[PDB]
């Protein structure tokens, strides 16, 4: 009982709100809709392994 | 939006030049900066306007807190004609008030430089209502005028508050 | 030399600038002493009840009761229908009714005529 | 104009009130203390120049154009003391000025938290309710016929008696409760 | 001990408020000089604004006629 | 409990702008009675207050010193 | 509905056979049990109404009105037992019997399947209300006010009797369930013009319509507290309920007959709200605010869109709770200062802080603060009248300024400023009074969590 | 703006007394806007709220 | 903050302001030193003394109360009454 | 969960984390701390409750209304058949309302998920939304607060007469 | 309170005017009723139509926030001249001069915004040039159609 | 801002109006002027989700800069060179816009001289 504020006001609300979001909100469609991640040339998709091909070689300016 | 923001930032900064209640001066300051925010919305720069919100929050809350430190130290005195000599008697309040005024006017590379100066760099270089631009620049000069009015009548000079310090 | 102050309805003349303040006559001293006497009698009659330890409640002011009875109950028994009251009661009574009737009827006739011709963009309008 | 005991303002009172208002509005105009002190001596010299005017019509006229001078040369936002009317702290603490009779409405379990205070209060209440009929019969034996001319109240003309109508002047709340 | 009030004279000052005020004033001027030393173009200008009159007519495609 | 007020005789207006005020009032035949009351605002620790450009340049000295120290540190650190 | 009619009737032997110290507590207890049972009306369906019998039915319009009606009786008993404490015992029982009889008329007013039984109960609600105002009102003007309340209603409603019997002869029935399916279009004529007026003017008086509202700042002012609660919380809503039942039969003529009345309401809610800026009588200020709020329900019924009916029933339930709480607050001052003058007792937050919090919450729900159901009804009527005509938002929005301005001025005059010095009988708030405020306000704020039960037949 | 207001600030230490102009009274009385509009627009409402609508 | 005022402190401050006033010698001055009858001061001087009291203690005395303060003890007692000292 | 074809989602393509800097991001540390301190105890409590659910499993059903004859083949003023037709029509009206709600949810989810290129990448959802709103507006707009199957049939007949007259006058 | 201390009809005979002045606790020389045009005032006094802020703020008032004594006849619009509301106090600048200055300033500023909208400022540049047919597909243009080619060249 | 005076206070027919310009063909004075070449693929700046003002002829430097800025978190000062490359190529684009304005100014002066030579001749 020295960090009881970090337990009662933080950690138990993180428990409750993560339970509510994980098993009652995301179980329903379109309740949490995230923007799809920004894809760059040279990236590797974690789900597939498809390498994004790089850009054209630059007409170098300086 | 451009015309209304330029009208507001001219009028409130002009009214700020002759006020003597310090909270009224800082209120006309923040309404002038809100008019500048409406200006930089009106030139199709909404993210610079939001950057100026996030910038303006820090130093304008700090200017009100320094003025409240002066008000509480002078026994609920809010008029700047009963101030003076507070450069050395209140050193931390003086330091933070001068830093807040320099951030408000746009001293280079303080926080108010990183939005407001860029706002002017987009207010000039755009297809703009030119009277709105010229009144925005007149308001920009008026900001420096009321900032050094605060610093002059509050921190500089000799005291005007009563005798039981 | 100096601009004379012009009193208006929402900005009266100051006491320091009024000429009738500077009357040094006897009858103004009569009127002011009589107003002081009436006000002192009212003040005494108030605070003989206000400072009373036995009184516990509301010192009823006949001025306040009289004010509310004038503002509410004495209005119709002292009404006389005449030229001014008829013109003001028909000007502020049915004038705005006629005005908003013709404005809203004109707007809705214009809107219905646009809608039944297929002109008004009512594309995503399915809440009404 | 409007005074509790006086029925009017004398010429001397009008001159002194104009002199104080002129110095206050001048100090609003002349912010710095040496500079106001200089112009305050100059304005005192202007008031001293017509001090020995035995002609009352000439003096009343000079008062009138001096009021015109003042109404021209006043500051638009003059300085007001904070607890003075128009000030920034005026009537601020009136929400904290709970009247004393509300202490009669307390529960006994919160009157028993301060036993000395309410035991000391009941003798004030007893003192007031014995003083009341004496000060009523003092007021009715001293007020002239036709009622009181002025709002001036008398003191206690005996020893042991309290002044008439004293309770709400003495038991008024503090300025900083 | 806290600060005792004085009459008609300059009040008692803590050392801590003096060193904090001087430290943040020095920090302001350090940061201003540092960012003016390293950036130097947010104030004075980033890229050279060219003179359009100095441009030749051949690169602008103007047949002399 | 008791607060001790200082000696009233020390607030003489010599060395203050109240002295210049009394000079200009004696130049036309007047005299200022409230100068010694105003004398404490211009004397003591409130004497010699800074200008506005001196108020802006608070901390410029130590700040510029630490700036030169850091510029020398980063110039020696890259080599 | 006979499971609600018979307990309301059994409140009569419950109040006439109780011991003399027990006649408030027993009636309060069992009226709260009836109000607890009133939630079984919430068996409402998306397609069909809850049709109990040949005589009684309940859709989602009548159900919130029935729950509010059965909830208002315990609150009226709590409000009216202090100022009738010195009353004779038999007259006290007659008062409670008039409130029970009024509730008994109201619950089969709202559930009448047939429209002439609706008319008979709708006009049976006059007699207990008239007796309560003219017998237990405080001032002299209660007799005149009872006359105005009686003879505006009957002058509006005796044409409605002839109109309903005419529909009875023409269509063969006044069953609302039959007339849902046998309704004929009402063509443009003068016969159908005065048909429309005879169907609508009784409910225009009951709402009240602006111009016909003159009975209300007498009858809601010259009444005791239970009378003001039942008048402003339920009896103004008989007009809106009757219009929402009767405009089924009045199409398509309503689509141009509504145009004057809409003006009378759209300008009326500007005027009466403005009247609340300059009222000295606090109870009259709440009365003219009631006229101002019910003008929106008149407009929403007369534009007859779905969003308008949803907002109108939400605004009726919300205004019932809010205006009943405001009258109870005005009575909580009037039991202490014995005057309804608003400028008399000022600065009452210095003396009654929790009661000033109740004043604050009632005034915030009065000014339609989101997400209260006050704002839900206000906002939906604004949406539907914007779809009606895009200009009306001006008359809406200006109203939504003035609705703020009297709601806070009432808060500033009564609760703020320096208190009146000569008034020293300001007792602390009794537990009964704060109980009454909480039983007004806590249902009103809990309905913001689930507003779909107070949104009516076409949610 | 800083330099012009330094001139403004240093002209306050001078031993001269000036009468207020109309630019100064226009700025000091809040562009005259809370003086006019907070006296006029309540007036034309509240008389109309009592004399026309109420009475 | 806000140190309390005492009658000794208010007396010392009022006489301290009057000793800084060139039309009053500090050895003749006492708390009963009447301004017109003993010190021989003008009514304008009395108005300036009450204004110095206002600038000293930081509050405004109204003129109907200012024109009756004709000795230092009445000024000290008025400041005692308006600041509620010796609680 | 739900049905992934009535609420469709495109395949998530997240990039592999390719850190170029040498400083550690705090987000991986906070992700591991959230996995340990939060995600595992919430998972254990949910598995406990789900075991308690599986100890007694019982079922609820979607109510199936068979179709009754609609308002067209009901006789005039025949309340027993046109009542059933009206209840059928009101259930269909509430269901069509929720179909519009489904398509609005699709459009809003597409706009947020596509982010900045939402105007190009959500053309099919915009097109389905425009079609379903045109259908709902032709079917149910302007009926009024006293809507019925008769009102909707009269609106449909007026629309069909307008379409027939516009077709016939163009030939 | 009784009937002959309540407000009554408009006084015409001078004894009725003096009885009204005695009823409202004011002098007969100062009692002036509202003029009988039939607006429903009766014998109610036309008090001089000044605000309550104008009163002496240092006077010992019975009601301090109202600045109003006991038994003093209230103004007809006393709820309007409370200090929360309409103030008729004298202003340093004249009312007409204030209205002229505010109207002229607002009209001049709106005039000059219209002037600057007629004559805008800009930079000496060409239009911003975007690839892919002025971004045809990115602005929601349909791919089943084909736009005109927008071609940009080097300079 | 002297061009504001040359269009407003001077004569306006010889200054190019920025709303509708170029008024001349792009080959008028140019034997085989070559096109501006887009480096970043439309699908690449679609998957980079760039703002529709940022999808100009130099968006590829911005794509490299944003990939740097993501790949170097939390070090938010470690992509100054990519930011300078993007700012310099935006500067080159602004210079090209200035060149278009100057080309239109000199062509309107050419049309003024052409019509004056015509009116002097015939
Ligand atoms: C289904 C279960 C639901 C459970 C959750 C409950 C849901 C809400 C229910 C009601 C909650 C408020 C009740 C208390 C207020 C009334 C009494 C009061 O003033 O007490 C002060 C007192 C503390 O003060 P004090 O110092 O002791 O003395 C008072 C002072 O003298 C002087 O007091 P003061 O002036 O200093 O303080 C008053 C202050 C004054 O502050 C204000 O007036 C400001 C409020 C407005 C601005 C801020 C809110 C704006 C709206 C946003 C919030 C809602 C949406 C949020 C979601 C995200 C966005 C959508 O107000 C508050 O502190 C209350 C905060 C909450 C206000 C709610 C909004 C009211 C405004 C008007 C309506 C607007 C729409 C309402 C929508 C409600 C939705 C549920 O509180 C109590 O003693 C609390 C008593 C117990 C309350 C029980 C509440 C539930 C009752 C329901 C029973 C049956 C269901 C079972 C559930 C039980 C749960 C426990
Ligand atoms: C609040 C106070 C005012 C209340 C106003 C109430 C409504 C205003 C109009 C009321 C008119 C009377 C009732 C109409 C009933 C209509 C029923 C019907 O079948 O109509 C069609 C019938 C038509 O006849 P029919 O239907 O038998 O004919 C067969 C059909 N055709 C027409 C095709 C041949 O209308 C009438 O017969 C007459 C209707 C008008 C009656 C006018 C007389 C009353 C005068 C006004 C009284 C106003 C209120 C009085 C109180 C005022 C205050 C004290
Ligand atoms: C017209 C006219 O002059 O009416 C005055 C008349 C009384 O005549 P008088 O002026 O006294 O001679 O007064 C009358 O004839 C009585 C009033 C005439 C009708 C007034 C109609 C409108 C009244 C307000 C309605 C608001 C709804
Ligand atoms: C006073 C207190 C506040 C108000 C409370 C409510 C009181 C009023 C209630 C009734 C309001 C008036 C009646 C309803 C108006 C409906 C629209 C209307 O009548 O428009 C005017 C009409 C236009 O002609 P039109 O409607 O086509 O008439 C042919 C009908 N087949 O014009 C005409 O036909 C010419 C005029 C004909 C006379 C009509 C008389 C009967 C109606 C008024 C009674
Ligand atoms: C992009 C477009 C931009 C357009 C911008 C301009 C639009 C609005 C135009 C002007 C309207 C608003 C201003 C006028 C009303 C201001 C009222 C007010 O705030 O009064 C304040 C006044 C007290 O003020 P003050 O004397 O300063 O107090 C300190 C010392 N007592 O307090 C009082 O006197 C109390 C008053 C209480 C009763 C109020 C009565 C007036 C109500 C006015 C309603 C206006 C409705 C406008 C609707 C607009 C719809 C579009
Ligand atoms: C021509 O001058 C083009 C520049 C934009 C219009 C003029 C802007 C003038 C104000 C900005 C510069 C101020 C320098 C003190």
């Amino acid at each position: 009982r020295h960090s009881i504020f970090a337990f009662t006001h933080v950690l138990i609300p993180v428990w409750i709100i993560h339970y509510y979001l994980k098993y009652h909100v995301t179980t329903k469609p379109y309740t949490i809709v995230e923007k799809k991640p920004r894809i760059f040339p040279g990236d590797t998709i974690l789900e597939t392994g498809e390498v994004i091909p790089p850009m054209k070689e630059f007409p170098d300016q300086h | 939006m451009l015309c209304l923001g330029a009208m507001t930032t001219l009028f409130t900064a002009m009214c700020a030049l002759t006020q003597n209640d310090i909270k009224k001066i800082i209120a006309f300051s923040t309404s002038s900066q809100l008019g500048l925010m409406m200006v930089t919305i009106g030139i199709n720069q909404p993210h610079l306007a939001f950057l100026h919100i996030c910038t303006h929050a820090f130093f304008k809350a700090m200017l009100f807190m320094c003025s409240g430190s002066i008000i509480h130290s002078l026994n609920d005195e809010q008029d700047i004609r009963k101030m003076g000599g507070l450069f050395k008697a209140m050193p931390f309040t003086t330091t933070a008030l001068i830093i807040g005024s320099l951030a408000l006017t746009g001293m280079p590379f303080l926080t108010g430089f990183y939005s407001k100066d860029l706002i002017i760099e987009s207010a000039n270089t755009s297809y703009t209502n030119a009277w709105a631009l010229l009144m925005t620049l007149v308001a920009t000069s008026f900001t420096a005028i009321y900032s050094t009015r605060i610093i002059f009548f509050a921190l500089l000079g000799q005291p005007r508050f009563p005798t039981l310090i | 030399s100096f601009p004379k102050y012009e009193p208006s309805r929402l900005a009266s003349l100051p006491t320091t600038l009024d000429p009738a303040e500077y009357d040094i006559s006897s009858e103004t001293r009569k009127a002011q002493a009589e107003r002081l006497a009436i006000r002192s009698r009212l003040k005494r009659e108030y605070q003989l009840q206000y400072n009373d330890p036995s009184r516990r409640g509301v010192v009823e002011d006949p001025a306040l009761i009289r004010w509310t009875c004038a503002r509410s109950a004495n209005v119709y028994p002292n009404f006389r229908p005449n030229t001014k009251t008829s013109l003001l009661g028909a000007l502020f009574g049915i004038g705005p009714l006629i005005f908003w009737y013709y404005v809203f009827k004109t707007d809705r006739d214009r809107k219905e005529k646009l809608i039944q011709e297929g002109k008004l963009d009512r594309t995503f309008n399915i809440s009404y | 104009a409007f005074l509790p005991s006086a029925a009017y303002l004398t010429h001397q009172q009008k001159v002194l009130q104009l002199y104080k208002r002129a110095l206050r509005h001048l100090e609003s105009r002349c912010v710095h203390r040496d500079k106001y002190r200089y112009f305050a001596c100059l304005l005192r010299a202007r008031f001293d120049e017509h001090k020995n005017e035995k002609d009352m019509v000439k003096a009343t006229q000079l008062l009138r154009e001096a009021e015109k001078e003042f109404w021209h040369g006043q500051h638009p936002q003059p300085y007001i003391f904070p607890e003075s009317p128009g000030g920034t702290s005026y009537e601020r603490y009136e929400c904290y000025k709970v009247p004393e009779w509300c202490l009669d409405d307390w529960h006994p379990s919160e009157k028993a938290m301060y036993p000395d205070y309410f035991a000391k209060r009941e003798q004030w209440k007893k003192l007031r309710r014995e003083s009341w009929e004496r000060e009523v019969k003092q007021l009715q034996e001293e007020t002239p016929v036709g009622g009181p001319r002025t709002e001036a109240l008398p003191p206690a003309r005996k020893q042991g008696d309290l002044p008439p109508l004293w309770w709400h002047i003495v038991t008024r709340p503090r300025e900083r409760p | 001990a806290h600060i005792e009030p004085r009459y008609r004279q300059f009040p008692q000052l803590t050392r801590s408020q003096v060193i904090q005020a001087e430290f943040f004033s020095a920090t302001m001027w350090f940061w201003i000089l540092w960012r003016f030393w390293h950036d130097s173009d947010a104030v004075l200008g980033h890229f050279p604004y060219p003179d359009p009159s100095q441009w030749t007519d051949e690169e602008l495609g103007i047949p002399p006629d | 409990s008791k607060m001790e007020l200082p000696d009233y005789k020390q607030w003489k207006i010599e060395g203050t702008p109240l002295e210049t005020v009394q000079e200009k009032l004696a130049a036309r035949g007047l005299r200022d009675p409230w100068g010694r009351n105003e004398a404490w605002r211009y004397m003591g620790g409130f004497a010699n207050n800074v200008s506005f450009v001196g108020a802006l340049l608070k901390g410029f000295k130590w700040g510029f010193a630490a700036f030169v120290v850091a510029v020398g540190a980063e110039y020696y650190l890259e080599s | 509905m006979l499971k609600y009619i018979i307990p309301t009737m059994m409140l009569m032997p419950l109040t006439w056979l109780s011991k003399n110290s027990m006649i408030w507590i027993n009636t309060t207890l069992h009226s709260l049990l009836i109000s607890l049972t009133s939630l079984l009306l919430l068996n409402q369906f998306g397609d069909n109404s809850l049709n109990f019998s040949l005589t009684f039915f309940s859709d989602s319009l009548s159900t919130p009105l029935l729950i509010l009606t059965m909830w208002l009786l315990p609150l009226m008993l709590m409000a009216s037992q202090h100022h009738l404490s010195k009353e004779n015992l038999a007259r006290k029982k007659l008062f409670i019997s008039m409130l029970i009889l009024l509730q008994l008329f109201l619950i089969m007013t709202f559930t009448a399947t047939e429209l002439i039984f609706f008319y008979i109960m709708f006009e049976a609600t006059l007699v207990p209300t008239l007796i309560i105002i003219t017998r237990w009102g405080n001032q002299t003007e209660r007799l005149n006010a009872g006359l105005y309340f009686l003879f505006y209603t009957l002058a509006g409603s005796l044409p409605l009797l002839v109109a309903l019997i005419y529909i009875q002869n023409t269509m063969g029935s006044l069953n609302f369930l039959i007339l849902q399916y046998w309704v004929q279009p009402m063509p443009n004529s003068w016969s159908n013009t005065f048909m429309w007026l005879a169907c609508m003017m009784a409910f225009m008086v009951k709402m009240p319509l602006y111009g016909l509202h003159l009975w209300l700042p007498k009858a809601h002012v010259e009444a005791p507290i239970a009378g003001s609660m039942v008048l402003a919380a339920i009896l103004l809503k008989l007009g809106g309920y009757g219009m929402m039942r009767i405009t089924l039969l009045l199409n398509p003529i309503t689509d141009f007959m509504a145009y004057p009345f809409i003006m009378l309401s759209l300008w009326g809610m500007i005027m009466t709200s403005s009247i609340c800026l300059r009222q000295t009588d606090l109870k009259s200020l709440i009365a003219y605010s009631s006229v101002s709020h019910m003008a929106l329900v008149i407009v929403a019924i007369l534009i007859q869109t779905p969003w308008s009916y949803m907002g109108a029933t939400a605004l009726m339930i919300a205004h019932g709770l809010t205006s009943s709480m405001l009258f109870c607050l005005a009575n909580s001052n009037y039991e202490r200062v014995h005057s309804r003058t608003m400028i008399l007792a000022r600065g009452l937050q210095t003396l009654l802080p929790l009661m000033a919090a109740w004043w604050l919450l009632a005034s915030l729900t009065n000014l339609a603060l989101p997400p209260s159901i006050n704002l839900i009804g206000e906002l939906f009527v604004v949406m539907s009248t914007f779809s009606w005509s895009n200009i009306t938002i001006i008359l809406m929005g200006l109203n939504m300024v003035i609705t703020a301005l009297y709601s806070l001025y009432m808060l500033i005059t009564t609760q703020r400023g320096k208190h009146t010095h000569h008034i020293n009988n300001i007792l602390p708030s009794f537990t009964r009074e704060n109980a009454l405020m909480s039983l007004h306000m806590l249902p009103l704020l809990l309905l913001s969590l689930n507003p779909k039960i107070i949104l009516g037949p076409l949610y | 703006g800083f330099i012009l207001a330094l001139e403004i600030s240093n002209t306050t230490h001078y031993l001269k007394f000036n009468y207020p102009s109309n630019t100064f009274k226009f700025s000091n009385l809040l562009g005259y806007y809370p003086t006019i509009m907070h006296r006029l627009t309540p007036y034309m409402n509240l008389t109309m709220s009592q004399k026309s609508a109420s009475s | 903050d806000a140190p309390p005022l005492t009658l000794e402190g208010i007396k010392d401050r009022v006489l301290y302001v009057l000793k800084l006033y060139d039309k009053i010698d500090p050895e003749k001055l006492s708390v009963n030193s009447h301004f017109m009858k003993d010190l021989g001061l003008d009514s304008l001087d009395q108005v300036e003394i009450i204004m110095a009291m206002e600038d000293e203690f930081g509050f405004e005395i109204p003129d109907i109360d200012a024109e009756k303060l004709m000795c230092p003890q009445e000024i000290v007692d008025y400041i005692a009454d308006k600041k509620d000292v010796y609680e | 969960s739900w049905d992934k074809d009535v609420y469709p989602e495109p395949p998530r393509r997240t990039p592999a984390p390719s850190p170029q800097t040498s400083l550690p991001n705090p987000i991986t540390y906070l992700t591991k701390a959230f996995d340990l301190l939060v995600d595992r105890p919430v998972t254990l409590v949910r598995e406990f409750i789900e075991r308690q659910h599986a100890k007694n499993k019982y079922y609820y059903y979607h109510r199936e209304f068979r179709r009754v004859p609609d308002i067209t083949e009901c006789h005039e003023k025949d309340v027993l058949c046109m009542f059933e037709a009206e209840m059928q029509w009101k259930r269909d009206y509430k269901v069509d309302q929720e179909i519009v709600n489904i398509i609005q949810e699709r459009l809003k989810a597409c706009q947020q998920r596509e982010g900045e290129s939402h105007r190009q990448n959500c053309a099919k959802e915009l097109q389905q939304f425009t079609q379903v709103v045109k259908a709902y507006q032709d079917r149910y707009h302007d009926l009024g607060a006293h809507y019925s199957a008769r009102k909707c049939l009269a609106k449909q007949k007026q629309r069909m007469l307008a379409e027939r007259k516009a077709t016939k006058e163009a030939a | 309170i009784t009937k002959d201390m309540l407000p009554g009809p408009y006084p015409k005979t001078p004894e009725e005017r003096a009885a009204a002045a005695k009823k409202y606790n004011m002098r007969v020389e100062d009692y002036e009723p509202y003029p009988d045009d039939g607006m429903g005032y009766g014998d109610y006094p036309k008090l001089p139509d000044r605000s309550q802020q104008e009163r002496d703020p240092w006077y010992d008032w019975d009601h301090p926030d109202l600045r109003l004594n006991w038994g003093e006849p209230m103004h007809w619009d006393l709820d309007m001249y409370i200090r929360n509301r309409v103030d008729t106090s004298p202003t340093p600048v004249n009312w007409n001069l204030m209205c002229k200055h505010l109207f002229g300033f607002v009209a001049f500023m709106l005039f000059m915004f219209w002037v600057g909208e007629t004559y805008p400022t800009y930079q000496p540049v060409g239009p911003k040039q975007y690839p892919y047919n002025n971004l045809y597909l990115e602005r929601g243009g349909d791919p089943n159609k084909e736009p005109e080619p927008v071609v940009h060249y080097e300079i | 801002g002297a061009h504001l005076a040359r269009r407003y206070l001077g004569d306006a027919s010889v200054e190019p109006e920025p709303l509708r310009m170029p008024t001349f063909p792009p080959d008028y004075g140019f034997p085989e002027r070559k096109e501006r070449e887009m480096v970043a693929t439309q699908q690449e700046m679609n998957d980079a989700q760039l703002v529709l003002q940022q999808r100009d002829y130099c968006a590829h430097y911005l794509i490299r800069f944003l990939k740097c800025k993501r790949d170097s978190f939390p070090n938010f000062l470690a992509c100054k060179h990519e930011q300078h490359d993007w700012d310099y190529c935006e500067h080159l684009d602004y210079v090209k816009r200035m060149k278009e304005f100057e080309r239109e100014r000199r062509l309107l002066q050419r049309k003024k001289r052409r019509e004056q030579r015509e009116a002097d001749m015939a």
